[PDB]
C-alpha cells in the first residue's frame, strides 16, 4: 500500500498498515530535526510502557466527554485525520492520564515483587 | 532482609552545571532579537517545596555567557557597515563660535577613485587629538593611531530589548525568591524556570539604569565587603528618575566616501550651542543616599559614611557613560556623590558627548556613531549603584566610598544574581526488597 | 505538583512523580546537546534491560558498604538529592554490576530456550 | 578486559562481554553523526522486535547456504571478526527475513489483543 | 653580504594624506628585479 496510503481509509483499516508507516548546513539542520522527531515520539512511548509496540492497550477508561461516539462510529466510519480533530483539545489530557497509570502500575509491580 | 539494587528513572535531582544558553524574546535592533526563540505566552514557574540551595553570583557563569553574547552581537551588527578608514586624514580646525566643538575641514574621497571633495563638519573635541606638529591648527581623529574606525549603521537601533535566557532540555534554571538576598549563601525559597525573566542589555559605568528594584530594603552585594578591591553593587528599593537632554539642534548631512558607502556628520547647529546635561531630583537622591548610608553602617561598624567622586583614570571610568537617543553621553557624577552622612530643586550633572567609542575596551577596535538630528531627550530610572571602598586607611572615625567598577560584567550580575543553572539527572539507584523475576 | 516539585520530598513520596521529570547557531547546539543528554541515560537503561520502565528491579544484591541505612532511613527519611550524594562514589560501580548481571541473564535465557 | 578486548576471543567467549561495547562546525557534525549511528542500530532492533535486548532470538531458520558450519565450528572455533567476513554478503538477506518474521508476529499479536 | 639588499620605499602612514620614506633590509630571495633589468628597481617576489 505504501507510506500514508491508508490516510483516506477508515481507522480500523488503517490499523493494519501501522507496520508499514512506522518505517520512514541545511542538511545538518535536517538531520538534527529528523532525530528530534523520532525521539520525541519514542520518549512518550517509553514513559507509557508502550515501547516496542504499534498497538498498546492501557488501563485508562474512556471519558464520554472526550467523545460520545460508539466504537463503530469511530473505527468503521472515520479517518484518523478526522479523529484527531475531534480530540485535538483532549489529547494532552489523555497523555497525562496514561503516564500516571503507568507509574501506578510499576509501583504496584514493585510492591508485588517485594513479597517474593 | 536481603536488599537488591533497583533502578529509578525520572528521579527529581540535579547537579551544578555549565551549559550553552540561548536567547528568547517576545514576538533593525543591534541585539538581533528576531533571531531569538519566541517566548511562551504563559511562562511556567514551579516552586520547590523543602529546597534550600546555595547561590553565588560572583561565580555565576551565566554572566560570562551573557557578556560574550553581548559583545558578539555588537560585533555582528558592524560587519555590513561602512568603514571610515579614508577619514583618517589631516583635519584643519577652528572654533565654531563652545569649547566642546570644533569646526573642521578636510579632503575626503569620492565615488570616483580619481576625484576628491572638500568636507566641512563639526566634531566633539573628545574625538579630536592634535597632530604632533603642534601648530594647533592640525588635528586627527583620536583613534587613528590605535584602530580602524567603523561607522555604525544608521538603520540599526541601539535601544535595549529584554532578552530571556533559556537552557536546553534536560537542564533547568533555579531562581531565588527570598525577599532579600545578597546573591550569595543559601536561598530558602527556590523555584524552577526554563528561562529567565527578560533582561535588558544596559551599558553604564557608575549607575545601573532600568534594572530590577529591591522589594523592601536596599540590598548591598559584594564578594567580600571588607575587601576594598571588590566592587559593591547596591540595589535600590525605589527608582530615582534621571532625565537627560542634548539642547543642540544638529543638522545631519551625508557625503559619499565611495561606492556603496556614506558618511554621516553634523554640518550645522541651529540656535545657540549649549552643553549637554542630566538632572536628578535633589530631594529624591538625598533620601537615596541616606538609606544607602544606613545600610552601609551595618557592615562598617557605624563609621560615618562618606561619598566622593572618582580619584582619576579615563573618561570612561571617571564619568557615567550611557546610550541616549543613540548618542553616547559621559556625565560628571560628582553632583551625586559629594555627601557625608553622620550617624545622627534638582542636581545638574554636566555631560559630554563622544562619537568615537571603545565600549568593551578592546585594542584594535573602535566605532563611530552617526549623529542623530534634532534635540534629544531621554528618561531613565537609577535602580542601583556601583561603589568601591577607598581602602589603605586605618581610620576608625569614618569610611569613604567612590562610584564606578572594574568591569561590564558587574552590570549583568545585578540581574542574574538570583539565577543558577543546573543539570537534571533522571537516573538513580536505591536498595529495595524487590528482586527481578527470571524466566 | 510540578517539574522537580518533589525534589524536597522523601524518596518514597517522590516516586509518584517520576513521569513528570521523565518527560522534557547556539540554538542548534542546545538542541543537539539535549539529544545527547537524553540518549545517555536511555542507553544505560537499554543495556540494563530496564528500557520502557520507570522503576526497574535488578538481580544485583545491595552491598552494605555502599550504605548501611535501613529502608526506613532511606525511603522515609531522605530526599533523592541527599541520596545521590551519599553514593556518589559508588554510582559507577553499581552501574557496571547491573550490566554484568543483565548479560548473564540474557545468556541464561538463551540457553534455556536452546534446551527447550 | 576493556573495550573490544574480546575481539580476538571466540564468539562464545565474546558473548559474555557485550555490554562493554554497548557503551559509547566539525565537532557539531561529529556529535550528530555519533547519534545517528547509535540510533541506526536501535531502529533495526525496534524493527526486529529485539529492542531492549542484548541477545535476541528470532523465528528465522538458519539457511545452510549462508554457512555449512556446525555450532561448535562457529561458536568455539571462530572470532566474531572472522564470522562477519564469512557471511558478509548475506547480512542484508538475514536482516530482511527478520523484519518479515516480525511483521507476521505483529499481525498475530493484533488478533490476540482483540480476543483478550 | 651578497645575500642582503638595502631597500627603500614610500610607505603609507596613519593619515591618508601623508607618506613616509622607509629604509629596510631584505634577503635577496624575497626580491625580484624590475623587468627592465636595469638593477635600479625591485619588487617583492
Ligand atoms: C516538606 O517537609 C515536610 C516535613 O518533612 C513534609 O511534611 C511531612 O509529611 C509527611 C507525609 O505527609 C507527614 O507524615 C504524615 O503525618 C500524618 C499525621 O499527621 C496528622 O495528624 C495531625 C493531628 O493534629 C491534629 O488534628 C487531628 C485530626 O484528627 C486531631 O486528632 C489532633 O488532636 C490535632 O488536633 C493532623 O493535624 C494532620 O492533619 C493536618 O496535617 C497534615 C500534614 O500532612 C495535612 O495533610 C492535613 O491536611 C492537615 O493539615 C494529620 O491528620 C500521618 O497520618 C501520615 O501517615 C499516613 O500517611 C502516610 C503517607 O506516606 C503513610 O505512609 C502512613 O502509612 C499513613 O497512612 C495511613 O493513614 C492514611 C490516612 O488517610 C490512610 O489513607 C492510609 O491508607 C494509611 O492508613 C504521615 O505520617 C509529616 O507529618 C509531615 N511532617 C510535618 C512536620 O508536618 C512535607 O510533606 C514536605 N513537603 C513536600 C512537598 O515534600
Ligand atoms: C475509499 O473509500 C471507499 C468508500 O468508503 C472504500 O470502499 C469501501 O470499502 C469497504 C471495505 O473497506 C466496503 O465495505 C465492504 O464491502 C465488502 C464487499 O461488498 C461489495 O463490494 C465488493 C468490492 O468491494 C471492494 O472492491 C471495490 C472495488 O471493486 C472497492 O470500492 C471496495 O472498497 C472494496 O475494496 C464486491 O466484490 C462484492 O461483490 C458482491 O456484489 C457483486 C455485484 O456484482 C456480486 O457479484 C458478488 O457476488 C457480491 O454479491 C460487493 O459488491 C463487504 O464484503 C464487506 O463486508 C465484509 O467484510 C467486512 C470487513 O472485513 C466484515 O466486517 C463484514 O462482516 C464482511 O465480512 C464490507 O461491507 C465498502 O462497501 C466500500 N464502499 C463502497 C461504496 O464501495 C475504499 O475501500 C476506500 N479505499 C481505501 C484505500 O481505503
Ligand atoms: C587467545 O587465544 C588463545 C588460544 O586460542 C586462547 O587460549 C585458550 O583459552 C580458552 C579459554 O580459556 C581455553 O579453553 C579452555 O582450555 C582448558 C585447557 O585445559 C587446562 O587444563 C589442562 C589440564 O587439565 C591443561 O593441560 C591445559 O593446559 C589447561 O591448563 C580446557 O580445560 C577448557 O575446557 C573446559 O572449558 C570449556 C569451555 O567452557 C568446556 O567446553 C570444556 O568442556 C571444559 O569444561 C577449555 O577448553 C583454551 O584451551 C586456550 N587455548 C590454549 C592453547 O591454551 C586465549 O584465551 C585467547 N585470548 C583471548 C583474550 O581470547
Ligand atoms: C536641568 O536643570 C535646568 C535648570 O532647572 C533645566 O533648565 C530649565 O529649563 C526650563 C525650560 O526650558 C527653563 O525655563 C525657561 O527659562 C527661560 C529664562 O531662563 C525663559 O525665557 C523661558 O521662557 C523658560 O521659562 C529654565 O530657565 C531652565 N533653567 C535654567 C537655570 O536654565 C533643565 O531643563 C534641566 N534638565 C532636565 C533634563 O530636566
Ligand atoms: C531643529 O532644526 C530643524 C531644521 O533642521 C527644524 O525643523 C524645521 O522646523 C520648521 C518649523 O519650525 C519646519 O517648517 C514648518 O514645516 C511645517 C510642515 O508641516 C509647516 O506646517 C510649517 O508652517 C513650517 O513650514 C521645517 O520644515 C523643519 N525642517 C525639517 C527638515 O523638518 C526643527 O523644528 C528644529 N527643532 C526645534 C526644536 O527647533
Ligand atoms: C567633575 O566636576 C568636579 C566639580 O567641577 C570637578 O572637580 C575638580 O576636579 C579637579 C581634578 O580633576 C580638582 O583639581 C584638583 O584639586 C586638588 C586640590 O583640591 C589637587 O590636589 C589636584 O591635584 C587637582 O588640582 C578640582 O579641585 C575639582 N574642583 C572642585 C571644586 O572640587 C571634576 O574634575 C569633574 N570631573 C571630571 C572628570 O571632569
Ligand atoms: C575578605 O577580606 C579580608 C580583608 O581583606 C581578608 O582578610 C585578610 O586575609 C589575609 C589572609 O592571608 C590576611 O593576611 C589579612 O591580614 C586579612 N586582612 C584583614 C584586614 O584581616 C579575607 O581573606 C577576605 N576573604 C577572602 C575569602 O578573600
Ligand atoms: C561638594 O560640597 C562642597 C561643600 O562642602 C561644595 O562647595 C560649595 O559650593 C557651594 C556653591 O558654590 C558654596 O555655596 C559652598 O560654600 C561651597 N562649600 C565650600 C566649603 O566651599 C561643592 O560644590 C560640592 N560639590 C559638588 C559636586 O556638588
Ligand atoms: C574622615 O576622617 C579622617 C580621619 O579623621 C579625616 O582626616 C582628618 O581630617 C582632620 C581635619 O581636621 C585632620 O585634623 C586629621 O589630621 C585628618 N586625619 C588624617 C589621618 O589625615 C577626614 O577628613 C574625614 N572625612 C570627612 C569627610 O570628614
Ligand atoms: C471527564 O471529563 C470531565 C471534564 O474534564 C471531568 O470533570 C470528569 O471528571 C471526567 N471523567 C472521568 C471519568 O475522568
Ligand atoms: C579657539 O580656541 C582655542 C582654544 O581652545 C584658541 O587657542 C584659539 O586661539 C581660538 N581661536 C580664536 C579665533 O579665538
Ligand atoms: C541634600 O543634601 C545636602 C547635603 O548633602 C543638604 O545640604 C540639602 O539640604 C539636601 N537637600 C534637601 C532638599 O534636603
Ligand atoms: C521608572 O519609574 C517610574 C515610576 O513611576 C515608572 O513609572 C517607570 O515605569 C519606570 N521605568 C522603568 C523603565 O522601569
Ligand atoms: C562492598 O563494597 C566495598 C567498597 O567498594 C568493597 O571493598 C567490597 O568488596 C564490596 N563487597 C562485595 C561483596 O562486593
Ligand atoms: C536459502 O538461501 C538461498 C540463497 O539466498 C536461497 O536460494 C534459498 O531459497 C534459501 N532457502 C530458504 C528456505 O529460504
Ligand atoms: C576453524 O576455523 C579455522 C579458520 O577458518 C580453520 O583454519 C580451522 O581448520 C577450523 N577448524 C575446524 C575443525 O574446522
Ligand atoms: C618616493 O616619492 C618620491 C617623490 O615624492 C620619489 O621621488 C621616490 O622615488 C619615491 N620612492 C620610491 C621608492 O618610490
Amino acid at each position: 500500500l505504501g507510506f500514508l496510503g491508508a490516510a483516506g481509509s477508515t481507522m480500523g483499516a488503517a490499523s493494519i498498515t501501522l507496520t508499514v508507516q512506522a518505517r520512514q548546513i541545511k542538511q545538518l539542520q535536517a538531520r538534527v530535526l529528523a532525530v528530534e522527531h523520532y525521539l520525541r515520539d519514542q520518549q512518550l512511548l517509553g514513559i507509557w510502557g508502550c515501547s516496542g509496540k504499534l498497538i498498546c492497550c492501557t488501563n485508562v477508561p474512556w471519558n464520554s466527554s472526550w467523545s460520545n461516539k460508539s466504537l463503530d462510529e469511530i473505527w468503521n466510519n472515520m479517518t484518523w485525520l478526522q479523529w484527531d480533530k475531534e480530540i485535538n483539545n483532549y489529547t494532552q489530557l489523555i497523555y497525562r492520564l496514561i503516564e500516571e497509570s503507568q507509574n501506578q502500575q510499576e509501583k504496584n509491580e514493585k510492591e508485588l515483587l517485594e513479597l517474593d | 532482609e536481603n536488599l537488591w539494587v533497583t533502578v529509578y528513572y525520572g528521579v527529581p535531582v540535579w547537579r551544578d552545571a555549565d551549559t550553552t544558553l540561548f536567547c528568547a524574546s517576545d514576538a533593525h535592533n543591534v541585539w538581533a532579537t528576531h533571531a531569538c526563540v519566541p517566548t511562551d505566552p504563559n511562562p511556567q514557574e514551579i516552586h520547590l517545596d523543602n529546597v534550600t540551595e546555595k547561590f553565588n553570583m560572583w561565580k555565576n557563569n551565566m554572566v560570562e555567557q551573557m557578556h560574550e553574547d553581548i559583545i558578539s552581537l555588537w560585533d555582528q551588527s558592524l560587519k555590513p557597515c561602512v568603514k571610515l578608514t579614508p577619514l583618517c586624514v589631516t583635519l584643519h580646525c577652528t572654533n565654531v563660535t563652545r569649547e566642546g566643538l570644533k569646526n573642521c575641514s578636510f579632503n575626503m574621497t569620492t565615488e570616483l577613485r580619481d576625484k576628491r571633495q572638500k568636507v566641512y563638519s563639526l566634531f566633539y573635541r573628545l574625538d579630536i587629538v592634535p597632530i604632533n606638529e603642534n601648530q594647533g591648527s592640525e588635528y586627527r581623529l583620536i583613534n587613528c593611531n590605535t584602530s580602524a574606525i567603523t561607522q555604525a549603521c544608521p538603520k540599526v537601533s541601539f535601544e535595549p530589548i529584554p532578552i530571556h535566557y533559556c537552557t536546553p532540555a534536560g537542564f533547568a534554571i533555579l531562581k531565588c525568591k527570598d525577599e532579600g538576598f545578597n546573591g550569595t549563601g543559601l536561598c530558602k525559597n527556590v523555584s524552577t524556570v526554563q528561562c529567565t525573566h527578560g533582561i535588558k542589555p544596559v551599558v553604564s559605568t557608575q549607575l545601573l539604569l532600568n534594572g530590577s528594584l529591591a522589594e523592601k530594603n536596599i540590598i548591598i552585594r559584594s564578594e567580600n565587603i571588607t575587601n576594598n578591591a571588590k566592587i559593591i553593587i547596591v540595589q535600590l528599593v525605589q527608582p530615582v528618575t534621571i532625565k537627560c537632554i542634548r539642547p543642540n539642534n544638529n543638522t545631519v548631512k551625508s557625503i559619499r566616501i565611495g561606492p556603496g558607502q556614506a558618511f554621516y556628520y553634523t554640518g550645522d547647529i541651529i540656535g545657540d550651542i549649549r552643553q549637554a546635561h542630566c538632572n536628578v531630583t535633589r530631594s529624591r537622591w538625598n533620601k537615596t543616599l541616606q538609606e544607602v548610608a544606613e545600610k552601609l553602617r551595618t557592615y562598617f561598624g557605624n563609621k560615618t559614611i562618606i561619598f566622593a567622586q572618582s580619584s582619576g583614570g579615563d573618561l570612561e571610568i571617571t564619568t557615567h557613560s550611557f546610550n541616549c537617543g543613540g548618542e553616547f553621553f559621559y556625565c560628571n557624577t560628582s553632583g551625586l556623590f559629594n555627601s557625608t552622612w553622620y550617624v545622627n530643586d534638582t542636581i545638574t550633572l554636566p555631560c559630554r558627548i563622544k562619537q568615537i567609542i571603545n565600549m568593551w575596551q578592546r585594542a584594535g577596535q573602535a566605532m563611530y556613531a552617526p549623529p542623530i538630528p534634532g534635540v534629544i531627550k531621554c528618561e531613565s530610572n537609577i535602580t542601583g549603584l556601583l561603589l568601591t571602598r577607598d581602602g589603605g586607611k586605618d581610620n576608625n572615625v569614618n569610611e569613604t566610598f567612590r562610584p564606578g567598577g572594574s568591569d561590564m560584567r558587574d552590570n549583568w550580575r545585578s540581574e542574574l544574581y538570583k539565577y543558577k543553572v543546573v543539570e537534571i539527572e533522571p537516573l538513580g539507584v536505591a536498595p529495595t526488597r524487590c528482586k527481578r523475576r527470571v524466566v
